[PDB]
Parts: C-alpha cells; structure tokens; sequence
C-alpha cells in the first residue's frame, strides 16, 4: 500500500489512487475547489516490480477533464515516479492537451510539474 | 478562460 | 472508426486501442520490434463528448514498460488529440520517466512527440 | 542504454 | 556555414541565423505573417566542436516576443540539434512562457516541436 | 535589482546574469561543482517592458555545454518568468538536448524545472 | 487571444 | 552518464 492512498499537490488538489497488483492505477482526481463538480476519473499504470537500488517507482496517469457536471475538452497526463520512505512523494511532469482546430494546434499543450505528498496512516 | 486543473 | 482501432507511429510502433464507456481507453502498445516481448498494456482516458466546431478530441494514455518478459523501470505518457476528417491522425507529445535516485532526477524524464496514423 | 520505446 | 543561413519551419516561419566562431547564435526570427511587425531578435548558443560520429550539433535559442511594433509579454526557447548533410535540418522542442500572475502560473507555459529546413545555396 | 544579479537554483548552480539593452540577457552559468571547469557562457532574451498588472517578466536563455575545459555535446534552454515582489524568484522549465544520431533521437531531450532565488 | 508565434 | 548540469 505504498502508492495506494490519498495524495495532495502543492495547490491543494487531491489524487486518490489504488495501485493494483497487475500494474493498474485507478482512482479519482479532485481539483482544489473540492466540490462534487471537481471530481474526475483517473486511470494509469505503474511499475509493479521496481528496482531495489534506491530508485523510485515509475508511473503515469491520465485525467480527461469531463465528468457528469462539465467538460473542458482536454486531457492531462502526469508522468513521474514514486519515492517511498521518509516523506513519501510522487514527483511529476505533466502535459495538458486541449482539443483544437489544426490552425490552433500551437496553443494546444500546456506543460508543468506537480509534487504530491501522501497522507500518513 | 479557466480550466479545472488550476481552479481555486 | 474514430479512435478505436489500430494505429502506427512514425517509427513503426503500433497503438491498438479501444475507446470505451464513458471515456475509457484500453489496449496494447507494441514497439517497432513487433515480437511478444514488445507488447505492453496501456490505459488512459479520452473526451467522450468532444466539441463539434472542428476541434480535435483530447486524450491521453500511459504505458508502464513492464511486461512478463522484461522491465525497463519506466513509464511513458502520451498527451494529445485525435483529429478526424479526411486523413485521421492522433497527434501527441510524450513524457518518458525512468525511476531514478534523487541525485539522478535530472536524468529522469525524456520528452518527445509522436504522430499516429492508420497507415 | 536501450529502451523499448525506441527499439527497432 | 552549416548552421548559418535561412531556415523555414513547417508553418512558414523563418529562422535567419549566424553561427559565430565562439558558439554564438544571433539573428532574426520571422513569423509566418512575414511583415516588418513579424520580425524579432533571437539569441542563443551552439556546440562549436560537435562529435564526429554522425551525431547532430546541439543548439538552442530564445525569442522574447517584443519588437518595436508589439509586445506579447512572453518568450520562447527552442532546444534542439542541427543534422547536416542531405536535407539539412534543425529538429527542436520549444517552450513558450508567458508572464502571468502567480495564481495563473499553470497557464504559463506551452510546449511543442518545430522542424526547420535550410534554404540550399 | 530586478533580473540582473546572481541567482541560485535548488541544486546549488549559479546564474550570473545581466539584463541589458533592449532585451538582451548575457552572463555565466556555473554548475554546482563551482570550479573553473563548471563555468559556461549563457545568452538569452527577456521582455524589457513587462505588464504592470502583477504578472511576471518572461525570459529565456541557452547554455551550450562547451567551455575551454570540456564539452558535453548538448545545450539547455530555460524558459520562464521573473517574479518580483517580496521574495524575488525566477521560475523556469528547461529542455536539455544532446546531439544524437537519427536512430537515437528518442533519447535526445530531457525536460525538467528549476527555481532560482537570490539566496 | 492570438500569439505571434502561431500567426498566419 | 555524467552531465555538467547535474553534477555535484
């Protein structure tokens, strides 16, 4: 239950994730607004047999920004790694792609980084 | 115009 | 089809995807080597109700580079959009993160772009 | 060092 | 005079560059609009002693999107490599950062890629 | 100052920059090793007339990783913004491209982020 | 709103 | 393999 649990990023968004035995990541991403309308499905994958040399555990997930309340016609992927132990953390870089026409494709993709910290038991 | 990822 | 089907990137990799209920992407990513050892699970999400103004359909997916044959201790996410119309294509940018020690984190993440076509 | 994403 | 010259990207923008003996890149970036208002200063650096094993020549440059006609309060960096020989090409990834307030920082940075091809002599 | 001065990133590298006429950035980037061999030329550009609404000042610069002591056949660009106010900072994202053969181009470009402070 | 990098 | 950007 290293990855599985509740995580928060630097802005107050929440990453509620289950890491399945088969490499699956499933769960819910909650924006910092924190209401029902702020909850989105996430799905991804992780390395279920990481190195034992002190390296982190590689992972990624996607949120499509549609739920039953709203649709921002866009999807974000986070690519990163889990670093366990003292102050467990998931360090990520992300790509947010919005649907665009071809002539607006230069405006399509935002990039950034997020660090998530886990709620301790 | 605002995006849910960055909303407060 | 729209998204569901078999796609190929510029290097000869294969993206075998199903765009399912309520925004789910599932399938298999096959490297250009094309053998059993080259097949990996993918999962992701897509906009199941895109705009109708000519804009593309946003989507993303992840491959963790472990299968029953090998493990590269890494994961790639592709973020992009499906463009329908005359010559369908999926345009993406990707991030490949390898597990690293803290001191090697500067080497952790590669970036690039892939375009997938039905050819 | 060889990564599957880029292998031929 | 490998890098030095006039290059065009996939959209019809122009990269007019001089590669100096000291590693300097200087020149003008012209948007696809192609008028006076479309010309901006660029400055950057390149590897003036690349490997001889078939590898490309690493380089980067910046445009701040201000000229005497307009200001988009933003800057783009292109990071890439020159590949000489048949069909000389500069393959790049770019980051466009706009000035933002702190609360809008997630909207600050667009990412993309451009391939430039050189005018032959 | 505003941009001109000596800055440090999270790893102990030093960014010694002058924000000069009409948008020029010049200076020296020093890796965390801090010896003569660790000093590299930088050049870039910045917005010399930023907005006055609280937004940051956009800037970028490049280091080619060659000096008189060594050459890593690579170049990094930092793209970001200067944020003034109480605790000045430069927030950046960077792309490190290494020269590669065509078949190794997927390994060519690393991505990351650096925050520079005057501490 | 438009940016010079992408203008036609 | 060691890159100056990341050296200690």
């Amino acid at each position: 239950a290293g990855i599985t649990g509740t995580w928060y990023n630097q802005l107050g968004s929440t990453f509620i994730v289950t890491a399945g035995a088969d490499g699956a990541l499933t769960g819910t991403y909650v924006t910092a607004r924190g209401n029902a309308e702020s909850r989105y499905v996430l799905t991804g994958r992780y390395d279920s047999a990481p190195a034992t040399d002190g390296s982190g555990t590689a992972l990624g997930w996607t949120v499509a920004w549609k739920n039953n309340y709203r649709n921002a016609h866009s999807a974000t992927t986070w690519s990163g790694q889990y670093v366990g132990g003292a102050e467990a953390r998931i360090n990520t870089q992300w790509l947010l792609t919005s649907g665009t026409t071809e002539e607006n494709a230069g405006y399509s993709t935002l990039v950034g980084h997020d660090t998530f910290t886990k709620v301790k038991p | 115009w605002s995006h849910p990822q960055f909303e407060k």
